[PDB]
RNA sequence: AAUUAUUAAUCUUGAACGAGGAAUGCCUAGUAAGCAUGAUUCAUCAGAUUGUGCUGACUACGUCCCUGCCCUUUGUACACA
C-alpha cells in the first residue's frame, strides 16, 4: 500500500534463464541487492513494496 | 589397458578392507574407495540468523553449527558434481 | 502561450509521484500544439520518454490490424475525448490524464528464476518506464473492448476509462488488471 | 471455333460465417501491418510471381531455457558411420 522509495546506485548483472532479469544496489540511506524487471538506468528510482529483503548472488 | 595406477583405490598391503553405505543411494562400497566429505554447517542463513539475534536473551548468543561426514559411491557422487571428468594428463593430480 | 490543440495550458501540471518525474515529458521540447512530430524515438534505448506522452497515447490508439498507420483519426478521436473529458469534472484534461497514467501500472510482479535448479515465481520490482508503458497499453486496450459492438462510440470509450482510471475506482480494465497483477505478486513470494 | 458456361456489362437470387480446438509461421525502423500500382506470361484471361511507391505502430537493446549449428575434454564393440 504505502511506496517506499529507493535510488539505483548501480547496476549489476543480468539473470533469469532467458535473462529477463536485472541486479541493482539501491540506497533510501542503508544499502539493499534488489531484483528488477524491465529496462533500468543508474539513476532511476524504485517503489519497494517491501523493505526487508534481499536477492542471492548471481 | 590400466587407465589407472592404483585401480580407483588407495590399498597397499592389504587383503581385504570392510565396507560402507552411500549417504545418497545405499550402495555398499569398502572405505578405501568411497569419495568422503566433510561439512560444517549453519543452521539457518544469515537473514534468519539475524532474526534469532535479537529474539534471544543473553544478549551475546551464537548459533551452534552442524558436523555430518558424508561418504558417497562413484556413480552418486559424479551425478551431483562433486568429482567430474578430467583430461588423460590432468587426471594425475593430486590435491 | 503554446498550448495542447490551441485549448489546454500545462503550464501548470505537476506529477506529485517522483518516482514518474523523469519517465513522462510536459516540458520544453515536448509543448506541442499537435500530437504529430515524425521523430526518431526507437534509435537508442531510453529515447522513447522524450516523446510527449499524448503522443505515446496515440501512438497506442491504433491497433489490431484494422487500423495499422492510421495516425490522423487517431489524433482526432483523443481530440474529442479529451473535449468530453472537460465538459464533465471541469478540470484540465492533461492533467487528468496525467493522473491516470500515473496509476494505471503495477509496482510489482512475478517472474521465474531458477536460483538453485529448482525453481519458483518469485516477487519482482517494476521500473518507472515498464509501468508507463503498462500504464497506457492497459488504458487503450479497456478503451478499445468497450467500443466492439457497441452504441457508444469510440472517444465516449476512451473519456470513461480515462477518468475512471484516475480516480482508482474498479470499474476500469487497467485498475483491476493492475490490483490482479499485485494480489498474484504479493501471492508468489 | 466460346457447349464443360474465355473475359466484360445490367437487373434478379441472397448460403456458411459473431474472432476461430490441439498445433504452428514471419518479423527490430521508413521495418511489421494496411493501401494501391508498372512489368512477365498475353489473340482473349491474375485471386500468381517480380519490382515500385503511399499511410505508418507496439516491444528488446538481451540470453542459453526449447530448436539448430560449431569448438574442447571424455567413452565407444560405430566407419554404408
Ligand atoms: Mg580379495
Ligand atoms: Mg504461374
Ligand atoms: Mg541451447
Amino acid at each position: 500500500e504505502k511506496s517506499k522509495l529507493a535510488k539505483v546506485e548501480k547496476v549489476l548483472g543480468r539473470t533469469g534463464s532467458r535473462g529477463g532479469v536485472i541486479q541493482v544496489r539501491a540506497q533510501f540511506g542503508r544499502f539493499l541487492i534488489r531484483n528488477v524487471k524491465g529496462p533500468v538506468r543508474e539513476g532511476d528510482i524504485l517503489a519497494l513494496l517491501e523493505t526487508e529483503r534481499e536477492a542471492r548472488r548471481l | 589397458p590400466k587407465k589407472r595406477r592404483n585401480g580407483g583405490r588407495s590399498k597397499h598391503n592389504r587383503g581385504h578392507v570392510n565396507p560402507l553405505r552411500c549417504s545418497n543411494c545405499g550402495r555398499c562400497v569398502p572405505k578405501d574407495k568411497a569419495i568422503k566429505r566433510f561439512n560444517i554447517r549453519n543452521i539457518v542463513d544469515t537473514s534468519a540468523q539475524r532474526d534469532i539475534k535479537e529474539a534471544s536473551v543473553y544478549s551475546t548468543f551464537q548459533l551452534p553449527k552442524l558436523y555430518i561426514k558424508q561418504c558417497y559411491c562413484v556413480s552418486c557422487a559424479i551425478h551431483s558434481r562433486f568429482v567430474r571428468v578430467r583430461s588423460r594428463e590432468q587426471r594425475r593430480v593430486r590435491k | 502561450d503554446i498550448k495542447l490543440f490551441k485549448k489546454w495550458s500545462y503550464e501548470e501540471i505537476n506529477i506529485a509521484d517522483l518516482s514518474l518525474v523523469d519517465c513522462i515529458a510536459v516540458s520544453q521540447k515536448a509543448c506541442v500544439y499537435t500530437p504529430h512530430t515524425a521523430g526518431r524515438y526507437q534509435k537508442k534505448r531510453f529515447r522513447k520518454a522524450l516523446c510527449p506522452i499524448v503522443e505515446r497515447l496515440v501512438n497506442s490508439m491504433m491497433m489490431h490490424g484494422r487500423n495499422n498507420g492510421k495516425k490522423l483519426k487517431a489524433i482526432r478521436i483523443v481530440a474529442y475525448a479529451f473535449e468530453i473529458i472537460h465538459l464533465m469534472t471541469g478540470e484540465n484534461p492533461l492533467q487528468v490524464f496525467v493522473n491516470a497514467v500515473q496509476k494505471g501500472g503495477p509496482r510489482e510482479d512475478s517472474t521465474r528464476i531458477g536460483s538453485a535448479g529448482v525453481v519458483r515465481r518469485q516477487a519482482v520490482d517494476v521500473s518507472p518506464l515498464r509501468r508507463v508503458n503498462q500504464a497506457i497499453y492497459l488504458i487503450c486496450t479497456g478503451a478499445r473492448n468497450a467500443a466492439f459492438r457497441n452504441i457508444k462510440s469510440i472517444s465516449e470509450c476512451l473519456a470513461e476509462e480515462i477518468i475512471n482510471c484516475a480516480n482508482e475506482s474498479s470499474s476500469s480494465y487497467a485498475i483491476k488488471k493492475k490490483d490482479e497483477i499485485e494480489r498474484v505478486a504479493k501471492a508468489n513470494r
